[PDB]
RNA sequence: GGUGAAAUUCUUGGAUUUAUUGAAGACUAACUACUGCGAAAGCAUUUGCCAAGGACGUUUUCAUUAAUCAAGAACGAAAGUUAGGGGAUCGAAGAUGAUCAGAUACCGUCGUAGUCUUAACCAUAAACUAUGCCGACUAGGGAUCGGGUGGUGUUUUUUUAAUGACCCACUCGGCACCUUACGAGAAAUCAAAGUCUUUGGGUUCUGGGGGGAGUAUGGUCGCAAGGCUGAAACUUAAAGGAAUUG
């Protein structure tokens, strides 16, 4: 699992986690 | 751990050079980083010399021959069988023979 | 008013009567008052003068071009906008210009134009902002201005009125040959959708 | 004495090209091809199939009045291999042995002052 | 070389500034050198030039407005047209460069 | 059958008499009967031929020279000059490794309405008992050299018509001005001029090839 | 005191049209409202009368230009390929 | 054309190939180097202009004005974002052609975004010499770049003077190299990575087993992508570095 898309999956789940948060307000 | 105290190229105080391209497979390449070759060939032959003397005018006329300045990349060089991988010691060695 | 572009009223004076020629030219970008304007064969190539089009070398930049000579002015004539000239046929004397909608046009070397580019350029790169700022501009026009849709419509006054829903139901590109009271839409149209490849 | 042309043989790969002119290049003499000689689509290159086509190059050559040549040996160039196909260099000599002159032997490959950036990728070709 | 030339006249020799200090130079004949700014009116620029043609006065272009004309002189303010009155230390005159 | 051999006439080749002798060779074209005959097609023609078949020297092996055809005068072409360049090969010759390269190009005109530009390829010479191996320049010297270059390469143009121009190309008495003007500034050993590039051809002027055609 | 941070001259559209449209209305209408260097007089006298139309307020010269400048950056490539094109046939 | 081989594509509506003429955009080959400049990123056709800079020289001037730096700032490859212009080539997306069990991968032909420019944003790279900066001292040699110095030294300039090019001997500053291991290091190796248990020249930043994790949260910057700052719970006995033998 090469470390560059370890941060491409990361960044990923994080567009996830601020969309789902902004919704959730 | 650190292969070459010359990283791979010929570079010390540029931090950067330019770009060139691997005849073999347009791979780009840093122009100090590339395996550089004067491929040196004569305009004819070593034999048909000869079949083209008898059918020439001006009588060895110039005898020419082509010049140009090739640049592989690393795994071309290797895989065309070229700078041929060295033992640690004898890869210090910088001569061209 | 009504014209993005401003006018130059340059006045001239009678060849034949002793009295003064009030023309008016649309005003090019760089031309100011008390600016010497030159019109005819042997007049200096310089912003604001009236050349004919083969009097011109290539490249250079026109506005006001006449389609035939005497027409007194029809191509590039709205505000930024102006003809490029690329190249000439002596023989036979035309002259082979760009358009400001990019056709290559050929036209008579004899016809005229004013060198340069018509002023007032970018105007249309500002958002309007507000359904008021239309409003004043084609007050001054004509009333085209607002357009309810047609498929706001009923059946009764349009093609695309009527339904359910608000849609157009059949296709809206339209042929050449179809008769008035039919094309609404997208006439003769080659293509459609969003130019992209 | 001798009427000269110009050879102008064009190697790339995948095929070779064997295009005679006039003294002076724009009028078209015996343009024969490796290609037209053999169907193997993998020999189009060889030498063998560039020199069936200089020998059927010196046949439509003849009774035209050409007896020599000047020779432009050519490679793909500007932005490509540069270096002369397999089937050039025997082109050059199968002509010479079909009895045909020979002068002025030239490279004439083009070379740039590097532009318009070449084809394969910054990772280049890897199979 | 020519604005260090005309700065040296400011502090060593005489000048007037304007238009109606000029030609009242021009007009008494204790004038050397006039010199006219590039976007002078040329109405006014052909009249210093007729005043200085009377007066048998040189007259130098400057190429430059009567902003940068005013900044050669060391002002603050646009100048159109500088008299010199009378030479400093430079070689203002002696050099119509 | 087609056969487009048979309806050509198989003209020939004349240079300018500014040279050793001019059978160049035999042109082929095409009959020139109506429907867009070859009297006038053929006007728009450029030969390329080497310098030694025009001089007969072998020393003359570079420098081939282009010949833009003019007029026919029936069973003929006749020529006037278009054109000097430099074989590939000679090129790649003087250019090596560890020595500088100066170039210089002017685009001037001659006492004719002549546009037409001009190189000129200089390389660094190593002196004799010189240890340094490089023979580089001071990059001062490279812009006095390319100065003195296009201040004699402008003063032998704008006399000089192509008719004089190609009498002063052969002999290599420019490449004796650079040499004999550059010396001081630094040692040189292949001075060349490598390119005559021919650009706005002013009116034909037709006395002007008779005097070149005998 | 900064009395905006960014709005600017659009504080009077309020909070409608858009934050785009209402930056890129502000990048127009500085242009359009400012004051430029006259080149004849060479004072910064120039203001817009009327879109194309750009007046100084001393030496009364009105000159023609861009719609909300003064100079538009084609017109000036125009005018220098204009100028370019007069001294090689003048020569 | 293209290929390991083909297919797709074009072609007696003339392809490819040969010649003349142009247009467009991009780039600056060969010369080009264990060479130069720049704080770094970077910078390679020509000339002109503008401002700057290192070194060298000095028997010029001031006389501690300095070193390093939280906070605070300027610049910062490529990609990417907004709006124009430009849009030749190449080419994330996508289409299609193959091989393959499958291939939405490699290979092949196209081809939007981009590659180019302007005005703005971003502020990240294996942005690496993975080596902070300033200062002193410790070992031998050659080569080179730039400045300087001295030769009863060569080279044509007119036969030789000057000056330029070159040679030799010194010097300073710079990119580097070769040998050796005094000394150092776990070693690889290193003239610094030496002058450290015989430990101390000045100073800034950073690390404290591997993961969780550059995550969560908060603040701040950005239009956005994202940047900067930055945990804990919990989990785990290794992870890892250098070298030896197979
Ligand atoms: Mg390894
Ligand atoms: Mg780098
Ligand atoms: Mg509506
Ligand atoms: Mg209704
Ligand atoms: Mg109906
Ligand atoms: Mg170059
Ligand atoms: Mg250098
Ligand atoms: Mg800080
Ligand atoms: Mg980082
Ligand atoms: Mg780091
Ligand atoms: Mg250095
Ligand atoms: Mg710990
Ligand atoms: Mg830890």
């Amino acid at each position: 699992m090469r470390a560059k898309w370890r941060k491409k999956r990361t960044r990923r789940l994080k567009r996830k986690r601020r969309k789902v948060r902004a919704r959730s307000k | 751990p650190k292969k070459r105290a010359s990283n791979g190229r010929n570079k010390k105080g540029r931090g950067h050079v330019k770009p060139v391209r691997c005849v073999n497979c347009s791979k780009s390449i840093p122009k100090d980083k590339a395996i550089k070759r004067m491929a040196i060939r004569n305009i004819v032959e070593a034999a048909a010399v000869r079949d083209l003397s008898e059918a020439s005018v001006y009588p060895e006329y110039a005898l020419p021959k082509t010049y140009n300045k090739l640049h592989y990349c690393v795994s071309c060089a290797i895989h065309a069988r070229i700078v041929r991988v060295r033992s640690r010691e004898d890869r210090k060695n910088r001569a061209p023979p | 008013s009504g014209r993005g572009a401003p006018l130059a009223k340059v006045v001239f004076r009678d060849p034949y009567k002793y009295r003064l020629r009030e023309e008016i030219f649309i005003a090019n970008e760089g031309v100011h008052t008390g600016q010497f304007i030159y019109a005819g064969k042997k007049a200096s190539l310089n912003v604001g003068n009236v050349l004919p089009l083969g009097s011109v070398p290539e490249g250079t930049i026109v506005s006001n071009v006449e389609e035939k000579p005497g027409d007194r002015g029809a191509l590039a004539r709205a505000s930024g906008n102006y003809v490029i000239i690329i190249g000439h046929n002596p023989d036979e004397n035309k002259t082979r210009v760009r358009l400001p909608s990019g056709a290559k046009k050929v036209i008579s070397s004899d016809a005229r134009g004013v060198i340069g580019v018509i002023a007032g350029g970018g105007r249309v790169d500002k958002p309007l902002l507000k359904a008021g700022r239309a409003f004043h501009k084609y007050r001054l026009k004509r009333n085209s201005w607002p357009k309810t849709r047609g498929v706001a419509m009923n059946p009764v006054d349009h093609p695309h009125g009527g339904g359910n829903h608000q849609h157009i139901g059949k296709a809206s590109t339209i042929s050449r040959g179809a008769v008035s009271g039919q094309k609404a839409g997208l006439i003769a149209a080659r293509r459609t959708g969003l130019l992209r490849g | 004495s001798q009427v000269f042309g110009v050879a102008r043989i064009y190697a790339s790969f995948n095929d070779t090209f064997v295009h005679v002119t006039d003294l002076s290049g724009k009028e078209t003499i015996a343009r024969v091809t490796g290609g037209m000689k053999v169907k193997a689509d993998r020999d189009e290159s060889s030498p063998y199939a560039a020199m069936l086509a200089a020998q059927d190059v010196a046949a439509k050559c003849k009774e035209v009045g050409i007896t020599a040549v000047h020779v432009k040996i050519r490679a793909t160039g500007g932005t490509r291999t540069k270096t002369p196909g397999p089937g050039g260099q025997a082109a050059l000599r199968a002509l010479a042995r079909s009895g045909l002159r020979i002068g002025r032997i030239e490279d004439v490959t083009p070379v740039p002052s590097d532009s318009t950036r070449k084809k394969g990728g910054r990772r280049g070709r890897r199979l | 070389s020519i604005n260090q030339k005309l700065a040296l006249v400011i502090k060593s020799g005489k000048y007037t500034l304007g238009y109606k200090s000029t030609v009242k130079s021009l007009r008494q004949g204790k004038s050397k050198l006039i010199i006219i700014a590039a976007n002078t009116p040329v109405l006014r620029k052909s009249e210093l030039e007729y005043y200085a043609m009377l007066s048998k006065t040189k007259v130098y272009y400057f190429q430059g407005g009567n902003n940068e004309l005013g900044t050669a002189v060391g002002k603050l303010f646009r100048v159109g047209v500088v008299s010199i009155l009378e030479a400093g230390d430079s070689d203002i005159l002696t050099t119509l460069a | 059958v087609v056969d487009p051999f048979t309806r050509k006439e198989w003209f020939d080749i004349k240079a300018p008499s500014t040279f050793e002798n001019r059978n160049v060779g035999k042109t082929l074209v095409n009959k020139s009967t109506g429907l867009k005959s070859a009297s006038d097609a053929l006007k728009g023609r450029v030969v390329e031929v080497c310098l030694a078949d025009l001089q007969g020297s072998e020393d003359h092996s570079f420098r081939k020279i282009k010949l833009r055809v003019d007029e026919v005068q029936g069973k003929n072409l006749l020529t006037n000059f278009h054109g000097m360049d430099f074989t590939t090969d000679k090129l790649r010759s003087m250019v090596r490794k560890w020595q500088t390269l100066i170039e210089a190009n002017v685009t001037v005109k001659t006492s004719d309405d002549y546009v037409l530009r001009i190189f000129a390829i200089a390389f660094t010479r190593k002196q004799a008992n010189q240890v340094k191996r490089h023979s580089y320049a001071q990059s001062s010297h490279i812009r006095a050299i390319r100065k003195v270059i296009s201040e004699i390469l402008t003063k032998e143009v704008q006399g000089s018509t192509l008719a004089q121009l190609t009498s002063k190309l052969i002999p290599e008495v420019i490449n004796k001005e650079i040499e004999n003007a550059t010396k001081d500034i630094f040692p040189l050993q292949n001075i060349h001029v490598r390119k005559v590039k021919l650009l706005k051809q002013p009116k034909f002027d037709v006395g002007a090839l008779m005097a070149l055609h005998g | 005191a900064k009395r905006t941070k960014k709005v600017g001259i659009t504080g009077k559209y309020g909070v409608r049209y858009g934050s785009s449209l209402r930056r890129q209305v502000k990048k127009l209408e500085i242009q359009q409202h400012a004051r430029y260097d006259c080149s004849f007089c060479g004072k910064k006298t120039v203001k817009r009368g009327a879109a194309g139309i750009w007046t100084c307020s001393c030496c009364k010269k009105t000159v023609a230009g861009g719609a909300y400048t003064v100079s538009t950056a084609a017109a000036a490539t125009v005018r220098s390929t204009i100028r370019r094109l007069r001294e090689m046939v003048e020569a």
